[PDB]
């Protein structure tokens, strides 16, 4: 399986940001789409998951007023593989928020450890400054 | 609160092993046209007695799960319990192994054929 | 770890396969013999599949080649009791009754006794009638005569349609594809299992597909390959098309003995005016209905200007649309029907003919006589698709060309199956667990 | 006794008999329906009993209790003053739904004995 | 081995391969092919009943609790396990064989009505 995400770019202070996250070669509703974020005064944090097949998430009790998440219908290729992309929008930037944003493929289908951000995607920048 | 038949179909191996009894059941319930029902009045048959003639030789008979003496080849497939048990669907994995199916089913029963004839040598001794 | 094969049974899989399907119907005598069928369910049972996708071709749906099978068939069982009319190919002694469309023919028939004629007056439809190629213009034969014996149609058994439920055997499901978009080829998302289909109609015709299924939310063209233009082109409508038939001739029917057990049956004469039969399109609804079609059209080819035309000629089993209405079959012209062009940016009323001696499925050596029915005739029907072909050969970046009908009948059957794929339930399977089986003793 | 020959007696008393019972152109199309037809009847009880995992056995207790709106009756009223075919009419509307509820309790008795396996 | 491969072997030897002829048993003209195929199936079946009867399905090997009768053979279990097939076999029992199947079916009834306590 393969993630992808939209690339870098510059934003100024309070504004919004979206980021795509196209995948394929596995079934997008099967599994979770984990969102965690990386910065040099933070190190690896998570932003919650959304599963794409009921439409549920959980947001880290410090992004849920600050950010949503989102998917796209599936489009299937093979009986076992489809396309697709979830999204997620972050408002209110702050120059905190600075560093990479990672979207990721949950572990398993099924057992304890399902949403685990077994594959993971290049990663892209953000930046803000006024 | 029954899936259906087949309702299992798309759910992990783990979660179908929950409803064998639910396909297992109706296996036998579900002038030109006189002749074609009783085509298919015996062909059902002979597909529910296929199965049952196997489990019947694997000694299987009468369990939904059967367990066996016959060691897992790696060769068959690499996979961890859990990438198969939590990340697959029963449909996966028979495309999996289909080239294997034959192969596992003789070793079956030649360990059946084995077993049985220990079990009457331990009673002869006794 | 040390891993052992374990054996589920139960297991719910299933792969493609083709097997006998059998009748089921709901609870005078009709040639489909539905009374034969499996009384259906009084409450059918459908169970949706999730996370369950699967692949879907109607061009090779092997259901198709059983109905045709089985329609076939059934025409046959409905024909053997009946009347064989081989004394009935002899010379005719033909007048214009008092358009061509109805000959007054004389004959002497067979009767009861072998030593005994009977001098048989009788009306005939032109279509069935072919001249002595002496050509004198006054001797006439049966268009048969040359090709096969015609077996008359038992007066007392009906040709309407009755829904028939194909149900697959124990041990087989049947898997239905619910998308909305469903072009019948490729991935379903949503698929239901159930034991038989809906109710099918066996409906016949040549050019339109009447009274089938309709569309859920818009039209959909499926074509096993839209480039290559040798291929039908299957339209099902969002809408009907209300389409009403008439045949105004009043028929007075009268029959003779032809031998012992045997029977003849003859239109003896007509009541009124002699008039030419048709049917009716609403031109309002009908031009609503082609735009809507050039428009999912030219989706597929480029914007490109869409022409519909008349049929490419040959026989008229092919060239025109026919029905079986009242019993009587109609062959009706439907360049009126096909005559539009459409760009980027009352009724109609179509001739028909009737013809008594017919051969539905192309067989060589076969035909059918339908008796006459008497009265007036008048129903209606709808238009619930269409079937099209297109003119190839062209490289022009303007137009392109529909037309009309097909050669291959089993095309009407794919308009209803396209939902459906049979499939094998395969109980057993293996799988490797911790679990090892304990031995007694 | 012979075959069916208990149908008069109690349920209780029938028991003993369970395994007497236990047992058991034109004209040639006639004999084929009626080979297929027992065949289909006989298998269609062995289906029943082998996911039951009652087969080989007459009497095959199961694990699921007894719901009391099925039958109010104690056991003495059921196995002593009654016929198999009155029981048969007073519990015609619950009878698949005792089947399904042997048929659960069957399946998650093999899940359990699977993993009492596991963990030797 | 093979189907029937081990038929002029040991009836000892012969054992090791109970399980190759077990399986495949099972697998106008269409009456003809229907009554053949219908025939397959109760000759499977009639085995697979005598079984149940015995209270040996299930089983490719099964133990009961009718003793011998020397008057249906004086040979012993060496004779008969190392030197004959199981065809001759047959042959020398041939008369005795319904007598022992209805003695086996007695047997199980009595076995079943200690169970019923
Ligand atoms: C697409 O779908 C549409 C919708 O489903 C289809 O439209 C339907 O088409 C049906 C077939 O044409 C049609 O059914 C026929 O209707 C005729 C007219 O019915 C109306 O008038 C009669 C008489 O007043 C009313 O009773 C009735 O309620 C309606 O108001 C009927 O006459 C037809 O029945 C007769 O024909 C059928 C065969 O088609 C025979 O089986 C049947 O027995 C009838 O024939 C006998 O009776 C007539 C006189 O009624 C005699 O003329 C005839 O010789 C027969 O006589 C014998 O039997 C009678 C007893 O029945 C006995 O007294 C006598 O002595 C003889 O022994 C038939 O019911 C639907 O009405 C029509 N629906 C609508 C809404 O219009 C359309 O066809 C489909 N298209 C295609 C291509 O399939
Ligand atoms: C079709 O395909 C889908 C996708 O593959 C299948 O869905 C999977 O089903 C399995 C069934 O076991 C799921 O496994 C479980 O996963 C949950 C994960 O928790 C999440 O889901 C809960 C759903 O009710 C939800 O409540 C959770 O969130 C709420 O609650 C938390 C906690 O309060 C809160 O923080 C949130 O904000 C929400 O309010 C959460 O979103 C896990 O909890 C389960 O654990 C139990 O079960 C396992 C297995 O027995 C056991 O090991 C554990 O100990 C525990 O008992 C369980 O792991 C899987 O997550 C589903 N996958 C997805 C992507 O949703 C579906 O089943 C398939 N259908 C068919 C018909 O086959
Ligand atoms: C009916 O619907 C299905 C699903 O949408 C259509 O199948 C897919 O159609 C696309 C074209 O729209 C096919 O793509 C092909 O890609 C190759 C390059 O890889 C290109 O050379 C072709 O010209 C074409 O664009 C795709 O393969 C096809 N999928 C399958 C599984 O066949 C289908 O075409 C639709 N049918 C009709 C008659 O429109
Ligand atoms: C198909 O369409 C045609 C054209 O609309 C229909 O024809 C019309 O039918 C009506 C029926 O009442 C005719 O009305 C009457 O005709 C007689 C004829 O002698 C006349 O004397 C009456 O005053 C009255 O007008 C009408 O004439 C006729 N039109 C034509 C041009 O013939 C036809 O009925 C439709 N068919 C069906 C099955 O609906
Ligand atoms: C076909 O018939 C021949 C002749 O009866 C069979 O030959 C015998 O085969 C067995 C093995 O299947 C031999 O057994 C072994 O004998 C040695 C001593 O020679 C002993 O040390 C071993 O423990 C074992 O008992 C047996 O000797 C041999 N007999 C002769 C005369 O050579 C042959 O096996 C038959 N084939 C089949 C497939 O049954
Ligand atoms: C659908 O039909 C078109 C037309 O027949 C096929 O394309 C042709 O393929 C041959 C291959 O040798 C080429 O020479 C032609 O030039 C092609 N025609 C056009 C118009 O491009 C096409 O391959 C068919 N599709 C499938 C899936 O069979
Ligand atoms: C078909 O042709 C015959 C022969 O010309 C017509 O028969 C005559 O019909 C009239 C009534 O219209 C009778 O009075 C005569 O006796 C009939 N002649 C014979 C020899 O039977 C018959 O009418 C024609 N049918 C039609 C519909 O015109
Ligand atoms: C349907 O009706 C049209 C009515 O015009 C018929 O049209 C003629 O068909 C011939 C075919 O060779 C053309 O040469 C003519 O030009 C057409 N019309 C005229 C006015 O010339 C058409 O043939 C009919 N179709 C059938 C199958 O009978
Ligand atoms: C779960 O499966 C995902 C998709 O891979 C497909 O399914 C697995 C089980 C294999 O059969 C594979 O060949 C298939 O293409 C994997 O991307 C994912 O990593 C798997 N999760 C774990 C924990 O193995
Ligand atoms: C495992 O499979 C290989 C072939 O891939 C075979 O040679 C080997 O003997 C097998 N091991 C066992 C224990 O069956
Ligand atoms: C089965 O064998 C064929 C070659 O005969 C191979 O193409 C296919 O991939 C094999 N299937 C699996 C699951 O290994
Ligand atoms: C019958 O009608 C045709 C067509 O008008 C005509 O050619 C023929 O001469 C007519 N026959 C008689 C006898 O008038
Ligand atoms: C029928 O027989 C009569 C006998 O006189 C004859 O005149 C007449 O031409 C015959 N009709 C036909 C069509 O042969
Ligand atoms: C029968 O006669 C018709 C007359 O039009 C002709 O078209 C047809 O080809 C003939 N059939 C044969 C087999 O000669
Ligand atoms: C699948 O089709 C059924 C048809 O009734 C519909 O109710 C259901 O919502 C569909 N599922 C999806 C995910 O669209
Ligand atoms: C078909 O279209 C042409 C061009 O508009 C027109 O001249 C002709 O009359 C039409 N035919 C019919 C039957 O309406
Ligand atoms: C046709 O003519 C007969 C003559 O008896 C009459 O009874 C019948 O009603 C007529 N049909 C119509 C539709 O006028
Ligand atoms: C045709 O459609 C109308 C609604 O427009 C409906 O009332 C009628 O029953 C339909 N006819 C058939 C045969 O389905
Ligand atoms: C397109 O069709 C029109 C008739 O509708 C015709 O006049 C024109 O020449 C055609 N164009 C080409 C390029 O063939
Ligand atoms: C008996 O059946 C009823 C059905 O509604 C259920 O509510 C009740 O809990 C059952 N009793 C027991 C003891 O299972
Ligand atoms: C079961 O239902 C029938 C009606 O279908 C009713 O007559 C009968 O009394 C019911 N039995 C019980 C025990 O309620």
């Amino acid at each position: 399986g393969q993630l992808v995400q939209s690339g870098a770019e510059l934003k100024k202070p309070g504004a919004s940001v979206k980021i795509s996250c196209k995948t394929s070669g596995y079934r997008f509703n099967f599994y979770h789409i984990n969102w965690i974020r990386q910065t040099a005064g933070r190190g690896p944090e998570w932003m919650g998951w959304i599963s794409p097949y009921s439409g549920d998430k959980n947001l880290a009790p410090a992004f849920q007023d600050r950010v949503i998440m989102t998917t796209d219908t599936e489009v299937p290729v093979t009986s076992f593989t489809s396309t697709g992309a979830a999204y997620m929008e972050i408002r209110n930037l702050k120059f905190d928020d600075t560093g990479t944003y990672f979207c990721a493929k949950g572990l398993l289908r099924d057992g304890s450890s399902t949403w685990l951000p077994y594959l993971w995607g290049q990663g892209t920048l953000l930046t803000v400054s006024s | 609160v029954s899936l259906g038949f087949l309702g299992a179909a798309g759910s992990t191996m783990g979660a179908a092993s929950i409803t064998l009894t639910v396909q297992a059941r109706q296996l036998l319930s579900g002038t030109h046209w006189g002749i074609k029902q009783l085509q298919a009045r015996v062909l059902a048959v002979e597909h529910y007695l296929r199965d049952q003639q196997l489990l019947g030789i694997w000694g299987c008979s009468g369990k939904l799960i059967c367990c066996t003496n016959v060691p897992w080849n790696s060769s068959w497939s690499n996979k961890s319990l859990d990438e198969i048990w939590n990340n697959m669907t029963w449909l996966q994995w028979d495309k999996e192994i289909n080239n294997y199916t034959q192969l596992i089913y003789r070793l079956i029963e030649e360990s059946q054929n084995q077993q049985e004839k220990n079990e009457k040598e331990l009673l002869e001794l006794d | 770890e040390n891993l052992w094969v374990t054996v589920y049974y139960g297991v719910p899989v299933w792969r493609d396969a083709d097997t006998t399907l059998f009748c089921a119907s709901d609870a005078k005598h009709n040639v489909w013999a539905t009374h034969a069928c499996v009384p259906t369910d009084p409450n059918p049972q459908e169970i949706h599949l999730d996370n369950v996708t699967e692949k879907f071709n109607m061009w090779k749906n092997n259901m198709v080649e059983q109905m045709h099978e089985d329609i076939i068939s059934l025409w046959d069982q409905s024909l053997k009791p009946c009347v064989k009319l081989t004394p009935l190919c002899v010379t005719l002694h033909c007048t214009n009754v008092t358009r061509e469309g109805l000959k007054n023919c004389s004959f002497n028939m067979t009767t009861e006794l072998r030593d005994k004629r009977q001098k048989v007056y009788s009306l005939f439809y032109r279509l069935d009638i072919v001249p002595i190629n002496e050509n004198q213009g006054s001797e006439y034969r049966l268009i048969n005569c040359n090709t096969s014996a015609i077996t008359q149609a038992c007066p007392k058994v009906s040709f309407e349609p009755i829904p028939i439920h194909y149900c697959t055997p124990a041990g087989f499901a049947i898997l239905k594809c619910k998308d909305e978009g469903f072009n019948g080829t490729g991935l379903c998302k949503n698929v239901s299992t159930v034991q038989c289909t809906h109710g099918i109609k066996p409906v016949v015709s040549t050019q339109l597909l009447l009274n089938g299924s309709l569309a859920e939310k818009n039209i959909i063209i499926r074509s096993e390959n839209i480039t290559n233009n040798a291929k039908i082109i299957i339209v099902q409508l969002v809408q009907p098309v209300t389409i009403k038939c008439i045949r105004p001739n009043n028929n007075t029917v009268k029959s003779i003995r032809i031998g012992p057990g045997q029977a003849f049956y003859y239109t003896g004469d007509i009541i009124g005016d002699i008039r030419q039969a048709h049917c009716n399109v609403t031109r309002s609804r009908w031009n609503k209905t082609l735009q809507e079609v050039a428009e999912k059209l030219r989706t597929y080819f480029g914007n490109k200007t869409i022409i519909f035309a008349q049929s490419s000629g040959g026989d008229l089993e092919i060239t025109t649309h026919s029905f079986n209405c009242g019993g009587e079959f109609f062959y009706c012209n439907t360049s009126g029907l096909f005559n539009s062009t459409w760009y980027v940016n009352d009724t109609i009323t179509l001739p028909c003919r009737i013809k008594q001696i017919i051969n539905m499925w192309q067989r060589a050596g076969q035909a059918m006589y339908a008796p006459p029915i008497p009265g007036v005739i008048k129903c209606e029907s709808n238009i619930t698709g269409l079937l099209l072909t297109r003119d190839g050969g062209k490289d022009n970046n303007v137009n392109e060309t529909f037309r009309p009908g097909g050669s291959d009948m089993r095309d009407n059957w794919r308009s209803e199956l396209y939902k459906y794929k049979v499939v094998e339930i395969e109980p057993l399977g293996v799988a490797p667990t911790r679990c090892k089986r304990r031995v007694v003793e």
